């Protein structure tokens, strides 16, 4: 069959380079033109550049905005797609999507999560929820990268348990909260993997 | 946790050891005294005992004068005693200080509660109570054979519970296989491939097609089933003009 | 100029039941061979894009039949004959006439579709234990509501929320709301949502 795997993830800080490597298998390299899509976190698809096929001329075009410091590559020979991510900027903090085509966007790959952030690594600050008089939650927040599993009784409680999706702050943290509802004593317990940080807490109003 | 435990242990001995033997749990546990408790239940006819020294040693030889299995273990150290509960800090909790509890998944066993537990209690908490409290892990057992587990694989490298789960069921009408481990002495693949091989026998579900994936090997044809062929016949009843 | 193009953002879908999704263009995508310019596009929660349906109508192959596509030069309609779970995420209408493709548009939000829900609006103070490091955030928990169009204002203004939206379950098929108000020191010394699951303004505070 056909696929598109990609590589290239790391940690970049805000004016540093950056390879997306592209390797399709299945078909002929030369006559489909690349192109790489980026999926902004919260919102869908935002199409960076695409590369003319090698017989239609090799003519590269990027987004105005991404115009020059990105650098689409490609080879036969290997059968290869580079994606060069010069000068990485906040907006360079997305998922990256391999596209099979500068008109017709086919197999989309599997998807590269790029980081860009100024932040460090260290584990969460556990805050609670006090519950008014119900549910009852903890917080999660201060805390990067994005690895991240919070359950409620240590994993015996999984009806009711919500997590919420990372929010990130204009200072390059991480924000989660957990939440829990069922009437009463609830236990959090949040494992942060970079740097192996586990933070338990016990909650009353 | 086993590390720092057996870091901080190490200073204990010279006062404490423990033994293990296959000796029925009565008349052990009515001939224990001057400061010893049966550490672990492992059987009706099997108990680890964790004693004091100078005492332990000739249980052990009470062991040998009636002539059974005699292990003076050369790991000797103190644990299932107050030697080691006075560690409150190092022995209690700096042993685990991280835990992740996990939900029913596959129902493990622990022994100190005798029955079957949620994975929410292995801690720290945990090794405090195999400091404290005894093992009872013949209740633990038992409750194998009430919950449907009778096969059981020894993990180590000579078999020395296994060999008490065969008393397990030397007095128990449900009569449970407890597979031969390694011998001492065996640290080689061909020990591991007839310890699969008798695991199989005995009922142990292996995976086969996880065993072969490494050597590439090739299906070929061999024999099939042969069927014990009994003469199974229906004959048409009526005889003409009876 | 460009042929900025809008769609049923929120339009709501039920297992069974065949669904009608469209998109209207401001200029013509007919080609001079009559053949549409649109591409219906399906991003799985969580996972790549596909290509559903290209030259307005027709399938890619491996896209199952459940998809079918028509309609004239601006108006373009998909319907889908019958609805299932991979089916629910983004759906993506894009145009061919004019490549340069900065955004791919607001999308289609699909979701399975259940009768209006009650939002439980739970206002938590921020902990005690939060206000030695100098911060603060107060969480207005917006739970069990459906659809995703309530908004929480911040008063006694708004202006610090953050954004929480979340995932959409299977035996619920509801959504939770995170406003995360982070606050600061002195600041510190109420919350309520337009959810149409009811009408008058629900204000709790803290």
């Amino acid at each position: 069959e056909v696929q598109l795997v990609q590589s290239g993830g790391g940690l970049v800080q805000p004016g540093r380079s950056l390879r997306l490597s592209c390797t399709a298998s299945g078909f002929t390299f030369g006559d489909y033109a690349m192109s790489w899509v980026r999926q902004a976190p919260g919102k869908g698809l935002e199409w960076v550049g695409f590369i003319r096929s090698k017989a239609y001329g090799g003519t590269t075009e990027y987004a105005a905005s991404v115009k020059g410091r990105f650098t689409i590559s490609r080879d036969d020979s290997k059968s290869i797609a580079y994606l060069q991510m010069n000068s990485l900027k906040t907006e360079d903090t997305a998922v990256y999507y391999c596209t099979r085509g500068g008109t017709l966007f086919d197999y989309w790959g599997q998807g590269t999560l790029v980081t860009v952030s100024s932040a460090s690594t260290k584990g969460p600050s556990v805050f609670p929820l006090a519950p008014s008089s119900a549910a009852l939650g903890c917080l999660v927040k201060d805390y990067f990268p994005e690895p991240v599993t919070v359950s409620w009784n240590s994993g015996a409680l999984t009806s009711g348990v919500h997590t919420f999706p990372a929010v990130l702050q204009s200072s390059g943290l991480y924000s989660l909260s957990s939440v829990v509802t069922v009437p009463s004593t609830y236990i959090c317990n949040v494992n942060h993997k970079p740097s192996n940080t586990k933070v338990d807490k016990k909650v009353e109003p | 946790v086993v590390a720092l435990r057996s870091r901080v242990i190490a200073t204990m001995p010279g006062n404490k050891g423990m033994a293990s033997i296959a000796a029925p749990a009565g008349e052990v546990r009515a001939r224990i005294g001057d400061r010893v408790e049966i550490a672990a239940v492992n059987g009706p006819r099997s108990v680890v005992v964790a004693g004091d020294s100078d005492e332990l040693d000739r249980l052990v030889a009470s062991c040998t004068t009636e002539c059974i299995r005699a292990k003076r273990l050369a790991v000797d150290y103190a644990s299932h005693s107050s030697h080691v509960e006075t560690i409150r800090d190092a022995l209690h909790a700096e042993l685990g200080e991280d835990f992740h509890p996990l939900p029913g998944f596959v129902p493990f066993f622990s022994t100190v509660t005798g029955r079957w537990t949620q994975p929410d209690e292995l801690d720290a908490g945990y090794w405090y109570r195999n400091l404290r409290r005894t093992v009872r892990f013949a209740d633990a057992v038992r409750a194998l054979a009430e919950q449907g587990y009778r096969t059981f694989l020894e993990v180590s490298a000579h078999p020395i519970l296994t060999a008490a789960i065969e008393e397990i069921g030397d007095g128990s009408g449900a009569d449970l296989s407890a597979i031969h481990s390694l011998r001492r002495g065996d640290g080689s693949l061909a020990d591991f491939g007839e310890a699969l091989s008798r695991a199989f026998a005995a009922g142990v579900a292996v995976d086969w097609e996880s065993v072969h994936l490494g050597t590439g090997a090739r299906r070929v044809p061999l024999p099939t089933y042969p069927f014990q062929r009994e003469r199974v016949w229906l004959e048409p009843k009526p005889v003409a003009r009876r | 100029d460009v042929v900025m193009t809008q769609s049923p953002l929120s339009l709501p879908v039920t297992p069974g039941e065949p669904a009608s999704i469209s998109c209207r263009s401001s200029q013509s995508l007919l080609h001079s061979n009559g053949y549409n310019y649109l591409d219906w596009y399906l991003q799985k929660p969580g996972q790549s894009p596909q290509l559903l349906i290209y030259l307005g109508s027709n399938r890619a192959s491996g896209v199952p039949d459940r998809f079918s596509g028509s309609g004239s030069g601006t108006d373009f309609t998909l319907k889908i004959s019958r609805v299932e779970a991979e089916d629910v995420g983004v759906y993506y209408c894009m145009q061919s006439l004019q490549t340069p493709r900065l955004t791919f548009g607001p999308g289609t939000k699909v979701d399975i579709k259940r009768t209006v829900a009650a939002p439980s609006v739970f206002i938590f103070p921020p902990s005690d234990e939060q206000l030695k490091s100098g911060t603060a955030s107060v969480v207005c928990l917006l739970n069990n509501f459906y659809p995703r169009g309530a908004k929480v204002q911040w008063k006694v203004q708004s202006g610090n929320s953050q954004e929480s939206v979340t995932e959409q379950d299977s035996k619920d098929s509801t959504y939770s709301l995170s406003s995360t108000l982070t606050l600061s020191k002195a600041d510190y010394e109420a919350c309520e949502v337009t959810h149409q699951g009811l009408s008058s303004p629900v204000t709790k505070s803290f």
